[PDB]
């Protein structure tokens, strides 16, 4: 009786530190730490996943070409220049 | 393994209770701690009892009652010994085992935080990966977008 | 009974032990200071 | 207050007990900064759609 | 229990006994600055 309470004194003491680890083992796999990018990780799966789909509308319609931004920017100066040229001899 | 996204919202719903069941369990430790530290002070209530009557047993010319009193009290000093080292060493467990316990809470907090932020680019892509399926761009005609095919049959 | 009393000690931390002392010792300030003005205001 | 009253040896005590705090501010002063520029990538996704 | 604290220790690895020499050598110099202004502050 002596000896069976004390052995019983430590045995949560025991269970918890048990459930400290097994939850100090979950978290860095869900997420695991942004140096090392593992991708094992399920929280790298989905950066990696939705990358995926971003391809298909970059490729599958192509986005405008750089030259095209350029053909469309280098004329709005042109535009927006016109209306306030304009608008100073309209204003006179 | 479900899609990703769905698995971690179940994941995620599962650590809450682990916490908390964690929560519970640290918590008994501190209970039986204290009722151990208590349990302590009590046996060495009694046993400092015991030498008190001491005077007595010599004071009335009775040294050989004070020879066995004496001899009654070493059963709880051992004992005091015995238990006076267990609640030490449990002490500086547990305030190891409190630390890693707040991280947790700490870093639990902060992934959450960006749960959503993720799944609503998720469903970003998903919808800007069908408008252009179902008619895509009159550049290309394609045929494969189901609006063009109305307009062949 | 003690297991609750964790919960509270627990959960929701109870002030620093530190956290005494600095309203403990400010608060000598504060009586000395209240009675330190009432001896020249009654002055 | 804790140098003022000659408690000097307070106010490293107290000095080194915002320092916690510090780093926390810190460890969240850029989490949201990280946030702030790509949700509204994600808002203009929505306006095309 | 012993076997799942190497996995925290060794598949992601704490900070090197190093890092705590750069966070420990320079935080006396955060300390020891903010007193420094704090008393050519109070004159």
């Amino acid at each position: 009786e002596r000896k069976y309470l004390e052995l019983k004194s430590q045995k949560n003491l025991y269970l918890a530190r048990l459930k400290s680890a097994i939850a100090a083992q979950k978290i860095e796999e869900i997420a695991g730490n942004l140096d090392n990018a593992s991708a094992s990780s399920l929280f790298e799966r989905i950066e990696t996943k939705i990358l995926e789909l971003e391809a298909e509308r970059e490729l599958l319609n192509p986005p405008p070409s750089p030259l095209d931004k350029k053909f469309e920017q280098w004329e709005e100066q042109q535009a927006v220049e016109a209306t306030l040229a304009a608008m100073k001899a309209r204003r006179s | 393994q479900e899609a990703p996204e769905d698995l971690l919202e179940r994941l995620l719903g599962e650590m809450e209770l682990e916490l908390i069941e964690l929560r519970r369990a640290l918590a008994q430790t501190i209970a039986t701690f204290k009722s151990t530290e208590r349990q302590r002070d009590a046996q060495q209530l009694i046993a400092q009892r015991w030498y008190e009557k001491a005077q007595a047993a010599l004071d009335r010319g009775n040294e050989q009652l004070a020879r066995e009193a004496l001899g009654q009290r070493q059963s709880y000093q051992s004992h005091t010994e015995a238990l006076g080292k267990s609640l030490g060493e449990q002490r500086a467990l547990v305030e190891q085992v409190r630390g890693q316990l707040q991280k947790l809470e700490r870093k639990y907090l902060e992934l959450k935080s960006q749960k959503n932020l993720y799944l609503a680019r998720l469903k970003s892509a998903i919808a800007a990966q069908k408008i252009e399926e179902i008619a895509g761009n009159l550049d290309n005609a394609s045929a494969s977008s189901l609006f063009e095919r109305i307009e062949t049959k």
